[PDB]
Parts: structure tokens; sequence; C-alpha cells
């Protein structure tokens, strides 16, 4: 996929981080491979850069804790981060450098990013609730429907409705951290046919636990 | 270096012009080149680049994104401001090592006054076998941002134990919409019968209001 990095999850306290970078549609032999991070809620920060011929640029800070190797032939970028402490909580993005000579260059394309969450606590699954309007009224022609995600630990969580299909009037309501655990939900509105008998579903997917759980409505 | 960037948030109505700015400690360029960058993160994605070298234009993103400036200064217009940019913009330097971001500034896309579509909704079932009970309600598709909801139940009686999450700016129309959950115990949503879900925004002094009775328990 153009570039898309696993690694992921919880990961305990000083033990270490591999997040793999596999890139598509380009090759590593012609370019280069960053890898950046965004702590939660804060700015974007540049971990590192291999270049082309397998030569590597380090944020002195970081520096001494991290390594990034590129297996060309694999197509695949590693960084491996070592000592992991709680603030090395972040979104990890790979991107693409498209250096052509010291005036023609980008970091042009940008992976969608692995959430690790540095905790010594075990992931939680969610519980997954549908809400459906329940006291009958004539809901004029459209209605909304809902799928409430609660308790799961680490983030991200993924709720997608009847699979992907409906991502028309689909609001996702970000996530609140309660007492050590994640609750968030969404709301689609779907008229007032594609509702009774077209049977909608909200599929949640929890990465960290393996949690694949489709709840009918 | 170490780059400041202004405002930090900014709203500006559609049609009408924004202008990041970007101000760096020390001169980014080198020669006639100015090593910036532009990004735009719209809220949930990766970065997307929006100029690179502090005025040429990525391939594809559109005409109205200018990049401007020399050695300190530097600044990035967006005009016209269309509904589709309410995101966050970074600006990069790449001048040294290492590469250092500047600290975001939030569009907001002012708009009409638009009031709520509050939405009720029961417990499950399901979440009631675990013993507890949850009472959601969707404010959906206000502008402006600012909403306060209230819970009553069964009397003029309020709660605590309530949770409120507020989707960022959709990117069609300017609105945004939010969900309140009441979290019980079953074992006390049981022996109840009237929640309301009470919201007070700028377009009324009358608080919407959704609102539904236990029925056949
Ligand atoms: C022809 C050559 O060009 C100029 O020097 C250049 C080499 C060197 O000095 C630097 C600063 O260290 C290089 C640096 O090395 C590599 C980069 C960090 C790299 C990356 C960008 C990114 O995103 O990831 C990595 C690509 C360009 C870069 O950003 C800078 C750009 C500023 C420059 O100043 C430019 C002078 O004109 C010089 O005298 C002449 O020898
Ligand atoms: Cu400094």
């Amino acid at each position: 996929v153009h570039l898309v990095q696993s690694g992921p999850g919880l990961v305990a306290p000083s033990q270490s981080l591999s997040i793999t970078c596999t890139v598509s549609g380009f090759s590593l032999t012609t370019y280069g491979v960053h890898w950046f991070r965004q702590p939660p809620g804060k700015g974007l920060e540049w971990l590192g850069l291999i270049w082309a011929g397998g030569n590597t640029d380090y944020n002195s800070a970081l520096m001494s804790r991290l390594s990034i190797n590129k297996d060309n032939s694999k197509s695949q970028v590693f960084l491996k981060m070592n000592s992991l402490q709680a603030d090395d909580t972040a979104m990890y993005y790979c991107a693409r450098f498209r250096f052509a000579s010291y005036y023609d260059y980008a970091v042009d394309y940008w992976g969608q990013g692995t959430s690790v969450t540095v905790s010594s606590a075990k992931t939680t699954p969610p519980s997954v609730y549908p809400l459906a309007p329940g006291c009958g009224d004539t809901t004029g022609s459209s209605v909304t429907s809902g799928c409430l995600v609660k308790g799961y630990f680490p983030e991200p969580v993924t709720v997608t409705w009847n699979s992907g299909s409906l991502s028309s009037s689909v609001h996702t309501f970000p996530a609140l951290l309660q007492s050590g655990l994640y609750t968030m939900s969404s709301s689609v509105t779907v008229p007032s046919s594609t509702w009774p008998s077209q049977t909608v579903t909200c599929s949640v997917a929890h990465p960290a636990s393996s949690t694949t759980v489709d709840k009918k409505l | 270096i170490v780059l400041t960037q202004s405002p930090a948030s900014l709203a500006v109505s559609l049609g009408q012009r924004a202008t990041i700015s970007c101000r760096a400690s020390k001169s980014v360029s080198t020669s006639g080149y100015s090593h910036i960058h532009w990004y735009q993160q719209k809220p949930g994605q990766p970065p997307k680049l929006l100029i690179y070298l502090a005025s040429i234009l990525e391939s594809g993103v559109p005409a109205r994104f200018s990049g401007s400036g020399s050695g300190t200064d530097f600044t990035l217009n967006i005009h016209p401001v269309e509904e589709e940019d309410a995101a966050t913009y970074y600006c990069q330097h790449s001048r040294e090592y290492p590469l250092t971001f500047g600290a975001g500034t939030e569009l907001e896309l002012k708009r009409a006054d638009a009031a709520p579509t509050v939405s009720i909704f029961p417990p499950s079932s399901e979440q009631l076998t675990s013993g507890g009970a949850s009472v959601v309600c969707f404010l959906n598709n206000f502008y402006p941002k600012d909403i306060n909801v209230k819970w009553k139940i069964d009397g003029s009686e309020r709660q605590n134990g309530v949770l409120n999450s507020w989707t960022d700016q959709d990117s069609k129309d300017s609105t945004y919409s939010m969900s309140s959950t009441l979290t019980l115990t079953k074992d006390e949503y049981e022996r109840h019968n009237s929640y309301t879900c009470e919201a007070t925004h700028k377009t009324s002094t009358s608080p919407i209001v959704k609102s539904f009775n236990r029925n056949e328990c």
C-alpha cells in the first residue's frame, strides 16, 4: 500500500519496539524514508532518515535509543527503539523522501501511522452496545443509529458502518480516557427504510486485542 | 533551529484569505532556497504536503495555497478558504538537523449559526446484563461549537457521571456534533422514569429537549 507501518499496540516500558514500514510504488534503491511520530494531541516530531544508499541521519536526542534499517529487496524500513519510556506513546509515521537535488526534494507521501502505547497495562477489548430509537415516533425520512464502544485499552479503535458502505452521514465522536480505559461512539443517519429491514451494523476492530466484532442493530 | 507559527488558531469565513506565519530562529535560506515546507493535517489523517522549499507547490494541492518568504519569515496564504480546509497547519524547516516543525495553526471556518438536532438513546439489553445502564444523546450538526447539555433524571434532578465528546469541524458543511453519555448502574437506572437531555445553544433562549419514558421497563 503506498507506505504502511505495523509495529504496534502495547509495548511495556523499557522493552523494545520495532515498527516496520512497507513501501509500495517505488523502491528503497531510489528512495529515502523518514520516520516521524506524533505524541497524542501535540506536535509532529522527526526521528530519523535512512537515505537511499542505506545511510542514516538521526534526531540527536533519541539518537542513542534508535536505529533504522532497510531490507531493499523486501521493501521495508524497520525502526528499532529501545528502553521505551511512557512519553514515546505516539502515533508513528513513515514518509517518503523524494530527493532530486539540494534544490528539489520533498517529504512527499506519508504512511497512515500506527499507535504505540507504552504502559505496564493489559489490553482490554471493547464492549459494543447498539443504540436505536426505541420509543416509536414516525421518524421522518432519516433515522439516527449509533454504536457505543466502551472500556477498551490501548487506543486505536475502528468503527465502520455496514463494513464501509455507509460513510455518508457517519459521525465518530473522539475517545475519552475515563478510569484508565477509553470509550467512544459513532452515529450514522440512514433513511427511514435503509434502517428497519436493511439491517445496519457497526464493525469495531480493536487491533491490540484482535477484537473485530460486528453488532447488528 | 525552532519555528514559531502565529496565529495558533484562526477562523475565516469562506472566500476569505487566511495567513499562517512561521518565523524561524535562524535563516533557513541557503543561497536562494528557503528550506521550509507546509503540511495540512486534516482532523485525523497523516500530513499532506502543500508546499516545499517555501514556494513550490506540490502537484495536486490547488492553487489557492501560496507560500512566500526568505530567511526567517515565511507565510502560507489560503484564499479562497473553502470548507474543505478546516484543518491544522504545520511548517517544517530542513535547513539542518534536526528537522523541527512549528506548533500548528488551526483553521476554523466561520459560518451561520446552526442549531442542534438532539437524538436520545436507551441503553442496550446487552449493557444491562453487565449490570450497567448508559443513556446517550447525540446533539448533531450545529454551529458554533459551544453547547452545554444537561441530563435531567426523572424530575428536574440533574446528574454527574456524564461523558461529553465533540467531533471536529465537518469539511462538507462547517458543523459540529456532540455525544453525551450518562452512565448509571442498572440497579438505579431501573428505579426511575424520565430521562431528559436538554441542550442550550445560541440559536434559542429555549433549550432544546429530547427525553424518553422507560417503556414497559
Ligand atoms: C551544492 C551545495 O548546496 C548547498 O548545501 C546543501 C547541503 C547542506 O549544506 C544542507 C544543510 O546541511 C542540506 C543537508 O546536507 C541535507 C538535507 C538535510 C536533506 C534533507 C531534507 C529532508 O527533509 O530530509 C533530509 C536534503 C537537503 C537538506 O535539507 C539540506 C539543505 C540545506 C543545505 O545547506 C544545502 C550549498 O550551496 C553548498 O555550499 C553546496 O555545496
Ligand atoms: Cu535550538
